């Protein structure tokens, strides 16, 4: 699965080894026609996924404080 | 496929780093 | 502005030159005892940040579907 959160920024979500590969990274175009991640990005650990969502309320609040 | 496969082999690089560390404890 | 979302992974919402950036990066402890931001991570702006939260309804579905 490939979601999008911004221009040239897609979220890679697929089966990998023995876990769900959730990688949020910039997506560049392949010479052929596909798209793949670059360098700027971070993978969302299954455990981090929950913590991040829960911290969103505080994170978002900090954004409005700046 | 040129970049497709290239930016795939390096997926496990962060998979065994970011996608594998929170289950280590807590 | 430092929100822990996992182990060695912290979301830092800091204003950079007049730009509130939600930098989701890793932090490794130096020999001194301070956590320094690693090279692996991504700086999301409020715009992409909003989309990320909105895309959760789609991403979470793929994560909850093992």
């Amino acid at each position: 699965a490939m979601f999008q959160i911004g221009k040239m920024r897609y979220v890679s979500v697929r089966d990998f080894k023995g876990k769900v590969l959730i990688d949020i990274r910039e997506y560049w175009m392949d010479p052929e026609g596909e798209m793949k991640p670059g360098r700027k990005g971070i993978s969302l650990n299954p455990e981090q996924w929950s913590q991040l969502k829960e911290q969103i309320s505080d994170i978002d609040d900090a954004v409005r404080k700046l | 496929y040129g970049a497709l496969d290239m930016a795939d082999f390096e997926f496990e690089q962060m998979f065994t780093d970011a996608l594998g560390i929170d289950e280590y404890g807590g």
